[PDB]
């Protein structure tokens, strides 16, 4: 729609070195795929134990159609060897070559993967992620969106089937200024105001969805954005959420 | 039954607005179903949420009227 492409996430037993190789995939799949290594640093400021923070950061586009956004396909995998468990892998659209991929990381690799779902402060922390802007001198920057998290709860005779808590963008910042300065203003200022002046506990209620208007909607089991890619940190967030 | 209204709300909406460090902070709650304030009192008493901190105007006082609450004093429309 106005965010047309639909993140799924994947929990994965060991640190895939695609470095070498796609070749054998490229084969098997009888058509082109393009392989990017980086290197990334979360936090971004190259000043934070030159290392630990440093991640890596794998990308495989599927190249095809380019018609309907809804097909787009492209897979990302964020490692980490000193973390427990290093490495995750998510992609979207739904072409069906998606579940031939995966099958092949797997033998290739002989690796078991599993779903990645996301627990409400998880959800939160995604939120707060999604928001920092990286400048051309790495510097991280927290942007402001009008916000609004979507509640769907389970009553008797669907008494309350839907609510919501909206916080425009100008109240966001305004939330952090309370506070002040922060990276977590989600977590750290406006999820605690909420609880706060209404005893709505975000991290304990069922939170299906939060929207950064324009930006990302965030929810249990999936990412959606309006962009065909994630940003650094919210990868670097997702893998943090699955270690122990 | 248990949790029904003697009037029941589907449709409501409240807008809160602090005057924090002289600055104005707005955030907008709204809810659906076919019995809202019934629907608030079975999640507080799954105690989903804590209702020692549920302001008056969230808990009905007025219920049936969506409204701005300015600084604590409730208006509706």
């Amino acid at each position: 729609n106005a965010m047309p492409y639909t993140w799924k996430f994947l929990g994965i037993s060991k640190q895939l070195s695609l470095e070498n190789g796609i070749a054998k995939l490229n084969q098997l799949l009888n058509l082109e795929v393009d392989l990017d290594i980086q290197t990334i640093r979360v936090p971004s400021d190259p000043d934070g134990g030159t290392a630990a923070d440093e991640y890596i950061r794998y990308e495989m586009r599927l190249d095809i159609s380019n018609l309907d956004e809804g097909t787009y396909s492209k897979f990302i995998f964020l490692g980490n060897s000193k973390m427990e468990v290093p490495m995750f892998l998510c992609y979207c659209g739904t072409d069906n070559r998606n579940e031939v991929v995966l099958q092949w990381l797997k033998a290739e690799y002989g690796v078991i993967m599993w779903p990645i779902k996301f627990e409400q402060k998880t959800m939160i922390k995604l939120a707060d992620a999604s928001i920092v802007h990286v400048t051309k001198e790495n510097i991280e920057q927290i942007t402001w969106f009008s916000s609004k998290l979507y509640f769907e709860p389970e009553t008797q005779d669907k008494n309350l089937r839907q609510f919501s808590i909206e916080i425009p963008r100008e109240s966001c910042e305004g939330l952090a200024l309370g506070y002040g300065n922060t990276m977590h203003p989600y977590n750290d200022a406006i999820v605690p105001y909420i609880y706060n002046e209404t005893g709505m506990a975000v991290e304990r209620l069922p939170l299906t969805s939060v929207i950064l208007a324009g930006h990302t909607k965030i929810m249990r089991e999936s990412i959606v954005t309006s962009t065909r890619s994630l940003r650094n940190r919210v990868l670097a967030v997702v893998l943090q959420s699955i270690q122990f | 039954s248990r949790y029904s209204s003697l009037v029941p709300i589907e449709k409501v909406g409240f807008t809160l607005k602090n005057e924090i460090n002289s600055r104005i902070i707005t955030i907008k709650l709204k809810f659906n179903g076919n019995d809202i304030f019934g629907g608030l009192h079975e999640l507080c008493d799954k105690n989903l949420i804590n209702i020692d901190k549920v302001p008056g105007w969230l808990a009905g006082e007025n219920g049936s009227f969506s409204g701005t609450i300015m600084n604590g004093d409730f208006q509706r429309e």
